[PDB]
């Protein structure tokens, strides 16, 4: 397999390699890792030679492709890109892959398995879990990449009283159970309700791991499930056991009950039955199903239609990890322009958050867009406007939009998470 | 304790030589710190070649640009097929030893690395042309090594401080010289020396360290002549000097050898170019030229001096076609932001730094305009008119159409 | 054939030859040749200066009275005047071409009469020993009456026609006095200065003439230190009309002499040698005591010999040649009248110094053509690297008289120089040397010459300068010239410069800058549309025009031809918003003719 004479293989826009320090293939995104064995030897040779000088490789820049390197715990990770992303974002992606590896296998077990014996084949333990890696790295270029760039999830729109009723049902029916640490309800890749135990807080990376696990599997609708899962930020040296099930047939909402004790399947099953009966009696599944049946939101659509010069925007409060974004429309339906939109957002996000040269406000007037990026002490705003608009109108449009958001905050955002 | 950017090594190599076993040390043509042991010299070239080979799997080998590491930063350049120039830097440090390598912009140092080769070529020619007389293909490289040593033991010593680099270093700009109508025509009248003496092919003028009459030469060649005269004549009333100095410039079709002659009259420097195919000129030409040019140049340089003696926001305007700039020049972060913004249709950028600094950039008609406002907290509405006032005072005509 | 530069006119005026039955008289105020014929009852023949067919007026009445010594006519050929006795001058009426005289007018003078002149159209002034008198004549009563007079002793008089000035002697001492005689106006003028010891002077030495519009008195003198001859020149360009001595003419020969004026040049004749000499007042010379001393401009030479077809050649420098102050030659035996003219082409070879030749030729009636020819010869055929300062001074000699005329014509409140050379004349010469290595050095030198005297450049010179600078690849000079505004700002120059935008981009940059300065936005918009920058053209047209005047079909067609959907969306939304602002709807008006773009947009972006 001469990989130097394959134009299709070289033409891809993202490559990810995971190997061991001794040159043993573990993970490759495109192509079998068996036929790519010289390349891993070259990578190991480079890394070791540079390390022998008491120094560590960070990145490599070429004409039209960049490479980023990473090394923790007897592992080497390499990421190669042809896109507009900077090095730090590729490093964050590599950290995400490492977090997935630690989610499948505990850190202590891997450390012991390498310390006791080297030259170990880790594919055998990392078997039957390629879906969790392929899905995580397929969020490139109809929009979840904004979630990854801003590191924040989206919330399911609902009136506040319905949400309070759901939370009340969950709290009332799941109070006697001990060692019950989280309870999560997810519908169409969107958060609805989360109840936690005091002195414990959910970290965005673990919460996104739960979303990925729920999205990847398809047998979760078949019957009631029981599986182990490890949260790296919560505890890197153990398993939390999950009771996973859908609400009912009419409402496609997935409920996860995470506990620390192994012997809690039946008690949590009874809790689930009580919870779904209570919600069915109180007329709560109806609102969820009605919202799901619709293609897009109504009030937000009308507000965006009211401003005939706005094409897309991104909003994120600083205090919490949440996002608001509208639906894609005609000028950006195709992929060839979706890529350009993503490039603009990546450049703005890098420029605002640079550590050496922090910025506070960006206004640009280009041939095809008029872009605005604002960062204040409460919110952040990234907006795109038509190229032939005037400056004195952008300000008033932004002001009215922010005023509307400040009064519709409670329908799209969750401020304080409930506790048992 | 803080440490800024410092230079570590500069080397030139070609990997074709040294194929036979036991003679791998022939590929090193120039390594800057000569005291370094040869074994340490070989390993750097090995690592570089490994990086090119690794990059060659995906894209072409000619596209390799830079290498980033926790403690260093290495930069590559290929002027001709086979030959490579590499420069190694040290990253800033703050003391726990925190490193701040993100503060380095590669474009400035790549521009410096290009200037090095251009300055070599101006006087000696291409790497592949040295020693063209020798038929033995092994003795030809010794002459190249000798020439490289002679040039680069004096070029690198007088290099500019790496800690201070700006847009002007990136862009190769020289300041403008305002002047009036009559004196410019009087100065231009000196180009008539060709008709009296048919050997002269071109003449250029300099007032102090600024250009007064450039003539036909391209901007890059003019920059090379300016740099050489500044660094070898002024800083170190008659001809400055037997075969004269030979230089390589292109005037009509290709690059050809020429004889350069330098004449000083107070604050006016005149550079004259002669052919290099014929014999070097004799003393009669020098005597005639001196006796013909002594009074007029002195009178003109005495008049221009009298004319010049009689006559918070920052701005910088740059012309791309002629490579000349007008400015009245700030913390390091502002200058780094300006370096990032520098580079084609029109555009307009307004940026506010965290330390209350407004930067306004515009581009129109092969030109770039930068205005920096400091120590002023103003909204986005007022900055446009504050910049318009400055764009009105210094620019006689408005090209932005209000 | 030799070389000769002073000639007699090809066609003489022939009249009756001198004999023992005829005489000759000449009046120079009207250039009348008078001849008598005693064969009849004293018939007469009168000839004219410029009449191609002059019917001679034959009056045959004068039979008694004695001898004639003066014949004159009125300026309009109305009254005839004759003198037949030493103390009587008589007048004859002249109606039509025949006398009709019954009683003729007579007069009496106390002293012997010298002469009389026709001061104006109807009266005559007499000079007699007592002094000057004026008399007015009308035929309705056949009587003449005086108006004014004065009494000064007189020896002989000299007369002039243009300035009405008479030059008179005194019987008290050897002194000369001018006088002005006009319509009942007699004015005296201060005397000519010779020396505190009074010195005598004769008739053959003193002449009165016109030079450059000023009346001058010329007197021949021999130096005491050296026996050579000189001509003293007194000019009447003082306060009022008073004499100041200004010039002395040198000859360095001995013998007879005669002074004439030929095309504003002073000509001196010599007999023993056989040569004629020329002097010009205007040319410089040695200056001492506010007096300029002059030398001949060319070595002495002769007059071109003249042959006639009665070919038998005629003699020259004879004894009966008579020379008058202007260019007139009268011969006794032959009976001919000749004019003197100048040939300039031979002079363009003897005077080898080019600056002196230019100064000599800038003040002549037909010196323009020869000067242009010599400038063309210097710039085209005989170019050398050391001729440029000569050209600089030659150009400076023209631009001064150009600037003076322009400035003097500029003045207003509500006689041009003899040879004037402007830009249109010199550009035609510069055209024939285009596309040559040495053209820039001439054009820039001319531009500097214009600059020193504050004359702005015009169109075609700017065109040629631009073309040469572009061809030789001199862009810095072009940038600096357009920066100083030394080229005319007009649409023709900007369009010409833009037509050369394919060579390099700097030319395009300069053209766009010039178009911006003169505010021609239509051409800029068309240029940007041609390049492909449609949205920038739209942004500019929004400000240049209004918002209701921007066309819609053209920009939409350009966006369609761009083959990019985003630009089409941008222009379509711009015009949709304009329609919403104006007519409060998002519907294109029917009169806009945009039926195809609607369908294309619907087929590209589906709802």
């Amino acid at each position: 397999y001469d990989y130097q004479h394959d134009s299709l293989w070289q033409g891809q826009k993202k490559h990810i390699f995971i190997l061991s320090e001794a040159g043993k293939p573990i993970f490759s995104l495109h192509g079998n890792e068996d036929k790519l064995a010289t390349l891993f030897g070259v990578i190991q040779a480079l890394v070791s030679f540079v390390q022998m000088g008491q120094d560590a490789i960070t990145s490599i820049h070429a004409g039209g492709i960049k490479f980023a390197f990473m090394q923790r715990s007897s592992l080497i990770l390499v990421a190669a890109s042809r896109s507009n992303m900077s090095v730090q974002q590729l490093q964050l992606q590599l950290g995400d892959v490492y977090n997935q590896i630690l989610s499948i296998l505990t850190y202590s077990h891997m450390t012991k398995i390498f310390e006791r014996r080297k030259n170990f084949d880790l594919r055998r333990l990392l078997s039957g879990s390629e879906r969790l890696f392929y899905n995580l790295l397929a969020n490139d270029s109809s929009n979840n990449i904004f979630t990854f760039l801003t590191n924040s999830i989206r919330v399911f729109p609902l009136p506040t009283t319905i949400r309070s009723q759901i939370t009340s049902a969950i709290q009332s029916n799941c109070s006697k159970i001990k060692n019950l640490v989280f309870a999560v309800l997810i519908a169409n890749n969107k958060l609805i309700a989360l109840v936690r135990m005091k002195k414990y807080s959910i970290h965005p990376a673990d919460l996104r791991l739960i979303f990925n696990l729920v999205e990847c599997s398809e047998s979760f609708k078949s019957s009631e499930n029981w599986s182990p899962i490890c949260l790296p930020k919560f505890d890197m040296n153990g398993y939390l056991h999950a009771h996973v099930s859908y609400l009912a047939d009419d409402c496609q909402a997935c409920l996860l009950l995470l506990s620390v004790d192994r012997d809690a399947f039946f008690t949590l099953a009874e809790a689930k039955a009580k919870i779904t009966e209570k919600l069915r009696k109180s007329h709560c599944l109806e609102a969820i199903n009605e919202e799901l049946q619709q293609p897009f939101n109504a009030k937000l659509y009308q507000q965006v239609v009211g401003i005939p010069e706005l094409r897309h925007f991104l909003y994120k409060p600083k205090s919490t990890a949440q996002l608001l974004c509208p639906m894609l429309r005609h000028p950006y339906k195709s992929l060839t322009e979706l890529e350009r939109l993503e490039a603009i957002y990546c450049d703005l996000l890098h420029r605002i958050h640079n550590s050496s040269r922090p910025l506070k406000l960006i206004y640009e007037m280009k041939e095809r867009e008029v872009v605005l990026a604002w960062a204040t002490g409460t919110y952040e705003l990234y907006a795109i406007f038509e190229p032939v608009v005037d400056k004195a109108t952008v300000i008033k449009y932004v002001d009215k939009l922010i005023k509307w958001i400040e009064k519709e905050y409670d329908v799209y955002f969750i401020r304080n998470h409930a506790t048992f | 304790q803080r440490v800024e950017i410092t230079l570590r090594s500069f080397y030139i190599f070609n990997s074709t030589f040294g194929q036979v076993e036991g003679e791998e040390h022939k590929k090193v043509l120039f390594y800057h710190p000569n005291d370094i042991e040869l074994n340490t010299k070989i390993k750097d070239v090995g690592l570089s070649e490994a990086i090119i080979r690794f990059t060659g799997t995906f894209t072409s080998e000619d596209d390799c640009q830079a290498l980033h590491t926790q403690k260093t930063t290495q930069l590559f350049y290929q002027p001709e097929p086979g030959y490579w120039l590499v420069l190694v830097l040290n990253v800033p440090k703050e003391v726990v030893a925190d490193y701040r390598g993100a503060e380095i912009s590669d474009r400035i140092y790549r521009a410096i690395l290009r200037q090095c080769y251009q300055m070599f070529r101006f006087q000696n020619g291409c790497f592949s042309s040295c020693g063209s007389e020798e038929p033995n293909p092994d003795k030809r490289r010794e002459l190249l090594c000798q020439k490289l040593l002679q040039f680069y033991d004096q070029h690198l010593t007088n290099l500019r401080d790496p800690a201070q680099c700006d847009i002007i270093d990136m862009l190769h700009s020289i300041q403008y010289l305002p002047l009036d109508k009559t004196l410019f025509l009087r100065a231009q009248n000196f180009g008539t020396l060709c008709e009296t003496f048919p050997d002269i092919k071109e003449s250029i003028m300099l007032y102090q360290e600024q250009v007064l009459c450039g003539g036909k030469l391209s901007p890059e060649d003019l920059h090379c002549v300016h740099s050489y005269v500044v660094q070898h004549v002024l800083k170190v009333g008659g001809f400055v000097r037997d075969h004269p100095m030979k230089v390589y410039v292109t005037l009509d079709k290709e690059a050809k050898p020429y004889y350069l002659l330098i004449y000083r009259a107070l604050h006016i420097t005149l550079c004259l170019f002669l052919n290099a195919d014929q014999v070097a000129p004799k003393q009669d030409l020098y005597d005639d030229l001196h006796a013909y040019m002594a009074p007029q140049l002195t009178s003109l340089a005495r008049d221009i001096s009298s004319e010049l003696t009689k006559e918070a926001p920052k701005y910088l305007f740059i012309n791309e076609q002629s490579l000349q700039h007008h400015t009245n020049f700030l913390p390091r972060n502002v200058l780094s932001i300006i370096a990032d913004l520098a580079n084609a249709p029109a555009e307009e950028v307004q940026v506010k730094t965290t330390n209350d600094y407004w930067i306004v950039k515009r581009r129109c008609n092969y030109r770039q305009y930068y205005v920096i406002l400091c120590n002023s907290k103003a909204t986005l509405l007022d900055v446009t008119q504050e910049a318009r006032r400055i764009f009105e005072q210094e620019l006689t005509d408005d090209v932005f159409f209000d | 054939n030799g070389i000769h530069y002073i000639e007699l006119t090809p066609n003489p005026i022939r009249f009756d030859a001198v004999s023992q039955l005829t005489n000759v008289f000449f009046d120079d105020s009207n250039k009348q040749i008078f001849a008598v014929r005693s064969g009849g009852a004293t018939g007469v023949v009168v000839k004219g200066p410029g009449s191609p067919d002059d019917v001679v007026i034959s009056f045959c009445m004068s039979d008694r009275g004695g001898a004639i010594r003066s014949i004159k006519f009125s300026p309009d050929n109305q009254i005839l005047a004759v003198q037949r006795k030493e103390n009587s001058v008589e007048f004859i009426c002249f109606q039509g071409d025949q006398p009709l005289l019954q009683d003729i007018i007579t007069h009496q003078v106390k002293t012997l009469i010298h002469g009389f002149v026709w001061v104006h159209n109807r009266e005559v002034a007499l000079i007699s020993n007592t002094g000057v008198e004026v008399y007015t004549v009308v035929p309705e009563k056949r009587q003449v009456r005086s108006v004014k007079s004065l009494s000064i002793g007189i020896k002989w008089f000299a007369w002039c026609c243009d300035a009405n000035v008479a030059l008179l002697c005194t019987s008290e001492g050897n002194s000369l006095i001018p006088v002005l005689v006009k319509q009942k106006v007699i004015t005296k003028l201060p005397k000519v200065d010779l020396g505190n010891p009074s010195r005598d002077v004769q008739e053959s030495k003193v002449t009165l003439g016109q030079v450059y519009g000023v009346l001058a008195v010329l007197i021949l003198q021999s130096n005491s230190t050296t026996g050579l001859m000189e001509v003293e020149v007194h000019l009447l360009n003082g306060p009022g009309l008073a004499p100041r001595k200004c010039h002395v003419l040198r000859l360095s020969l001995l013998g007879r002499f005669a002074i004439n004026t030929v095309d504003n040049l002073i000509v001196v004749h010599h007999q023993a040698s056989g040569t004629s000499l020329l002097f010009d007042i205007s040319l410089p010379g040695e200056v001492i005591n506010e007096i300029t001393y002059h030398t001949p401009i060319t070595p002495g030479r002769s007059i071109k010999p003249f042959g006639l077809k009665l070919i038998l050649q005629c003699e020259l420098y004879s004894t009966h040649w008579v020379l008058f102050q202007p260019n007139i030659v009268i011969d006794a035996k032959l009976g001919c009248m000749w004019f003197l003219n100048l040939c300039i082409e031979p002079l363009c070879q003897l005077i080898s110094d080019r600056i002196r030749l230019t100064e000599f030729l800038l003040q002549r009636s037909n010196g323009k053509q020869m000067l242009l020819k010599v400038i063309g010869q210097l710039v085209d055929d005989q170019y050398k690297g050391t001729l440029l300062p000569v050209l600089e001074t030659i150009f400076s000699r023209i631009n001064k008289i150009y600037a003076s005329w322009v400035q003097l014509e500029l003045q207003n409140q509500t006689t041009p120089p003899i040879v004037l050379i402007e830009q249109l004349d010199m550009v035609q010469i510069f055209q024939r040397i285009a596309r040559r290595p040495y053209t820039e050095s001439i054009l820039m030198l001319y531009l500097q010459s214009l600059n020193k005297f504050n004359i702005a450049a015009q169109e075609e010179l700017s065109k040629m300068i631009i073309s040469e600078l572009i061809s030789n690849r001199s862009f810095d000079t072009l940038r600096r010239l357009v920066s100083y505004s030394m080229l005319l700002e007009s649409k023709s120059v900007a369009c010409f410069l833009l037509s050369h935008s394919n060579v390099d981009t700097a030319i395009s940059q300069v053209a766009i800058d010039m178009l911006g300065r003169i505010e021609a936005h239509e051409i800029i918009i068309e240029v940007m549309l041609g390049q492909g920058k449609v949205i920038d053209a739209l942004r500019l047209a929004k400000n240049s025009m209004g918002l209701e005047k921007v066309p819609a079909r053209k920009f939409l067609e350009a966006a369609h031809k761009t083959k990019d959907d985003l630009i089409f969306h941008s222009v379509y939304r711009f015009f949709q918003m304009r329609n919403l602002k104006l007519y409060e709807t998002l519907s294109f008006p029917k009169a806009e003719q945009c039926t195809e773009f609607i369908q294309h947009y619907n087929n590209t972006f589906p709802a």
